[PDB]
């Protein structure tokens, strides 16, 4: 459920 | 491992050589490189696992780069620029840097035009200086009239069958790496499904799946080197990190024209050959799909890292304190579940 | 400790003497006693810390009590009634029993009727078996007129006001505990707000407050015994559970009228005194007051027992299965929180 | 937040 959610951070400035 | 250096074509001799490479603990075994018609590529892509792949196009237009042609055309927007004393360039999120004091990083970035870039990599060689540059910017509308033209030349065609046949997000960003022989960045994670194009110049690149994320210890999710390995590969803690001794690596050289799947989740290690000249590379970085309604147990090894991810964050915003993370855990472990 | 054991008023004796308390390995200072119109006793209950009320009148009725008055009275319906061969009488949750199919309790719940059990109980005074027993029922409708009665004349007007003071929820049950001497409800905290009405014999209460979590290694949430300490007492393993060293208690002796407030999260080991005959207590369980609008950081112990507690439920969920919850939260701290 | 709410368990059955 919200456990699983995932972001979007890489080795980059967002 | 990355196997029998390719014959590049004209007899123009081997593209690298072993000794280009530098040496680690841990044995590696090496990634497919295949056509993108053949449907093994597809087969790979589509559970997730790394592919190195030939005969793309997907970059074709940007082969000519070099500095001289980037230098005159790609604008006069800034550049985020790292500078290190040693080859190794950890990543670190600046926003975390306030929540641990003590860290203080080894690379400095700096913001400049990219014609400083060529200077400052220029100066460097010319009194043989220690100092090491890596240049990491995404690309933006401020580049000129050529490289819009060479950006609109890539093979969307294939990259966009791509994106729809996995069902993933958006495109968030191309990241333009521009690097010194024997730069290495660190292990690491990326949350973003990532296609990455080799422009000019040899990296070695070693995967490890989800699932050896015992093996590899990232920081905690709080500190600046979140998604970053603890272990410095050059001299391993075994005392402290001790499932380091089991790790196994998908490992390969990509040139020129390859394009290589680093399926989001995979930890990867990337290197420029030693004595190898500066390296270009242009990433693509894309959302994953969306979770799926119905959920299949056992959970996948990156499912499970997502949980682990998300369950740090909640404990810092509960405790008001991202510090007092690890002590609650130790505490609701100890003499419980270990 | 307990202290000077108090005297009796008629010049009857002590009412008890150390010889019938148990020997353990730590310290522990006395739980105040005091008057329920001293102010100090106001300021503890509001600071939920225990204190022993000795003049509440909350169960007066009920001090007539004995087996003869409760079996002519109390009516006909099941009791359940825990049996064992030692003298701890560790609550297990049948629920959960699935969950962990390798664990079988040392004692065994029996439904019966009033009589069935005194019957029981003095069958095994006759013969002189080792068998011990523990009648813990909640009071239901289906006492008889003269039990009603009783329960009508507690004192609903000072617990009401205690209630309505405290911000409590709702009275949530009246558990009925009769014991045999000698027996011993091990260490385990409570999630509701606990009158303890002492009626018949004698009860050591030794409590520990919620910072102690770390020193009493409670059973994972998912076990059966989730909430009781896996520390034996009597035995103590210190290799692990080294930190059992360093546990300190508050310790009283209450006998008939008195009444003990346990704090909700309390830890409390329960024993009826040697040779002391039979035991007879009333709880009076509230559930706890409303979480504030507004959280106060740092958050108290308890607060992060409720957080720890939350965090292995919601494991436990998403993984599909309670037993993977240790190694996922081994793995989330090895090499990154310890 | 959710993390902090709590349940009414007790040494009884429900
Ligand atoms: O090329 C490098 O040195 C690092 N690149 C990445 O981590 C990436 O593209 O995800
Ligand atoms: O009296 C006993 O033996 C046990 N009682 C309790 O744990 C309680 O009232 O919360
Ligand atoms: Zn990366
Ligand atoms: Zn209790």
């Amino acid at each position: 459920k919200f456990l699983l959610d995932f972001g979007v951070n890489v080795n980059a400035a967002d | 491992g990355s196997g029998e250096p390719r014959e590049e074509a004209g007899a123009l001799g081997p593209a690298w050589d072993e000794s280009q490479l530098r040496s680690y603990s841990f044995p590696t075994r090496p990634i497919p490189r295949l056509s993108q018609s053949d449907p093994r590529a597809e087969e790979l892509i589509e559970n997730e696992e790394p592919v190195v792949l030939t005969d793309t196009n997907l970059v074709y237009p940007a082969l000519k780069w070099d500095l001289e042609y980037l230098q005159e055309n790609i604008g006069n927007g800034d550049f985020s620029v790292y500078s290190a004393s040693t080859h190794k360039f950890l990543y670190y999120d600046e926003k975390k840097m306030a929540n641990f004091q003590n860290f203080k990083p080894r690379s400095n970035r700096e913001e400049m035009k990219f014609h400083e870039f060529v200077e400052k990599l220029q100066d460097i060689q010319q009194r043989g200086g220690e100092e090491r540059l890596y240049l990491q910017q995404t690309l933006n509308d401020t580049v000129g009239r050529k490289i819009v033209m060479d950006f609109l030349g890539f093979n969307w065609n294939w990259i966009n069958k791509q994106q729809g046949k996995r069902g993933w997000g958006q495109l968030t960003s191309n990241l333009l790496l521009i690097g010194m022989e024997g730069n290495v960045t660190p292990a690491h994670y990326d949350e973003q499904q990532n296609f990455f194009a080799q422009i000019k110049g040899y990296k070695r690149c070693i995967l490890f799946p989800p699932d050896q994320f015992e093996c590899l210890y990232p920081y905690p999710v709080h500190h600046p080197c979140d998604r970053q390995s603890q272990v410095d590969f050059d001299n391993p803690d075994y005392e402290r990190f001790p499932n380091f001794q089991n790790v196994v690596g998908y490992e390969t050289v990509v040139g020129p024209g390859d394009v290589l799947y680093i399926p989001m989740y995979w930890w990867h290690h990337i290197e420029s050959l030693l004595n190898g000249g500066i390296t270009i590379t242009v990433n693509f970085w894309y959302k994953g799909a969306p979770t799926p309604k119905r959920i299949e147990y056992p959970l996948k090894a990156h499912q499970k890292v997502a949980i682990m991810r998300n369950i740090e964050k909640m404990l810092g915003e509960a405790l008001g304190n991202p510090q007092e993370v690890g002590p609650l855990l130790n505490t609701m472990i100890k003499g419980r579940y270990n």
